[PDB]
């Protein structure tokens, strides 16, 4: 069957440019358009352009034509998309998707492509510890909070993986600072507070950083 | 150049319901029109094209109408693999255009959140910063707000929240607040509180501490 398997994910700093691929297998790369589309995160998708293996006959959205340039190596049955002048507006993740008749039945994966000048960094990892009293119950909630890093993404587990009920990871917020903050909590009986240790094992791979931050009792 | 609006932006259904998707163009498409299905982290999936044909794989529950600048997607018993985001898309006249989306999330019994405020650890406060956290757990519908006040002055432009996905058992949300203030900040108040805004609470809810301990 069809695939159309694309390049990985790329970080990128303002001003540079990105070339981004798209290898096409299960058909005759020749008999079909490629076209590029944009989502921006949290967005809707906007069309790019299409190209012509055949040939290399090239079609641009106009709000792309000093942004996006198509090509094509037959050869190796890819189609790259390569982005100028990057800002922040580009980050986002670009699909490619054969057009044969007007309707795209076979998409790539997807590839982001990130555009900051912030430099990697890993997290500060605090606790936010369960309250002396409060709720409306015999549950308490705690948590971790995962600060200051770059590029997305980490993961958070509790317990090594033992803990999954009642844990909630939050999408991350991107600061003013260019670095990323995420928080990790999880409902827990109150009684069980006493006894049962929690700890959360954060991995910010790109850093090579991981900390397990074991969270307690001790605001008041 | 031709724009594709949607309708509605969120659509909220039980498992059994007929689901209709609305989608209008700026200018006369002809039959020209597509519906994707998008779940997170996926790329877009083809349902329809043509306006009413039904791609090979997809299930009879799926089917469009419309011509000219009107058009609906329906699914006439809402399955669980259902739930996801909707797009319809225009190949009539270059530049293809898509609608913005619909989201499709599952309707449950309203529910408050149970809210918990955090203070800002004491390690953290050596790096110059204060974090102060408020959780609003498992709560539906998605639409909540949470006001920072410190010693009573409502705080605005120096918060920063998200929310989790519907959850798959319960279908509630959750959301995490940040308020983010200087340590020097932080130690000339006293009075720190969340109050949180929900249909499901008949007035709103405040969590709050007080700097130092008890």
């Amino acid at each position: 069957q069809v695939q159309l398997v694309q390049s990985g994910a790329e970080l990128k700093k303002p001003g540079s440019s990105v070339k981004v691929s798209c290898k096409a297998s299960g058909y005759i790369f020749t008999s079909s358009w490629i076209n590029w589309v944009k989502q921006a995160p949290g967005q809707g998708l906007e069309w790019i352009g299409r190209i012509d293996p055949s040939d290399g006959e090239v079609h641009y959205n106009q709000d792309f034509k000093d942004k996006a340039t198509l090509t094509v190596d037959k050869s190796t049955n890819t189609a790259y998309m390569e982005l100028s002048s990057l800002r922040s507006e580009d980050t986002a993740v670009y699909y490619c998707a054969r057009g044969f008749l007007p309707w795209f039945a076979d998409w790539g994966q997807g590839t982001l492509v990130t555009v900051s000048s912030a430099s990697t960094k890993g997290p500060s990892v605090f606790p936010l510890a369960p309250s002396s009293k409060s709720t409306s119950g015999g549950t308490a909630a705690l948590g971790c909070l995962v600060k200051d890093y770059f590029p997305e993404p980490v993961t958070v587990s509790w317990n090594s993986g033992a803990l999954t009920s009642g844990v909630h990871t939050f999408p991350a917020v991107l600061q003013s600072s260019g670095l990323y903050s995420l928080s990790s909590v999880v409902t827990v009986p109150s009684s069980s507070l006493g006894t049962q240790t929690y700890i959360c094992n954060v991995n910010h791979k790109p850093s090579n950083t991981k900390v397990d931050k074991k969270v307690e009792p001790k605001s008041c | 150049d031709i724009q594709m609006t949607q309708s509605p932006s969120t659509l909220s259904a039980s498992v059994g319901d007929r689901v209709t998707i609305t989608c209008k163009a700026s200018e006369n498409v002809d039959t020209y029109v597509s519906w994707y299905q998008q779940k997170p982290g996926k790329a877009p999936k083809l349902l329809i094209y043509g306006a009413s044909n039904r791609y090979t794989g997809v299930p009879s529950r799926f089917s469009g109408s419309g011509s000219g600048t009107d058009f609906t997607l329906t699914i006439s018993s809402l399955q669980p693999d259902d739930f996801a985001t909707y797009y319809c898309g225009q190949s009539y006249n270059y530049p293809f255009t898509f609608g913005q989306g619909t989201k499709v999330e599952v309707k449950r019994t309203v529910a408050a959140p149970s809210v918990f405020i955090f203070p800002p650890s004491d390690e953290q406060l050596k790096s110059g910063t204060a974090s102060v956290v408020c959780l609003l757990n498992n709560f539906y519908p998605r639409e909540a707000k949470v006001q920072w006040k410190v010693d009573n002055a409502l705080q605005s432009g120096n918060s920063q929240e998200s929310v989790t996905e519907q959850d798959s058992k319960d279908s509630t949300y959750s959301l995490s607040s940040t308020l983010t203030l200087s340590k020097a900040d932080y130690e000339k108040h006293k009075v720190y509180a969340c109050e949180v805004t929900h249909q499901g609470l008949s007035s709103p809810v405040t969590k709050s501490f007080n700097r130092g301990e008890c």
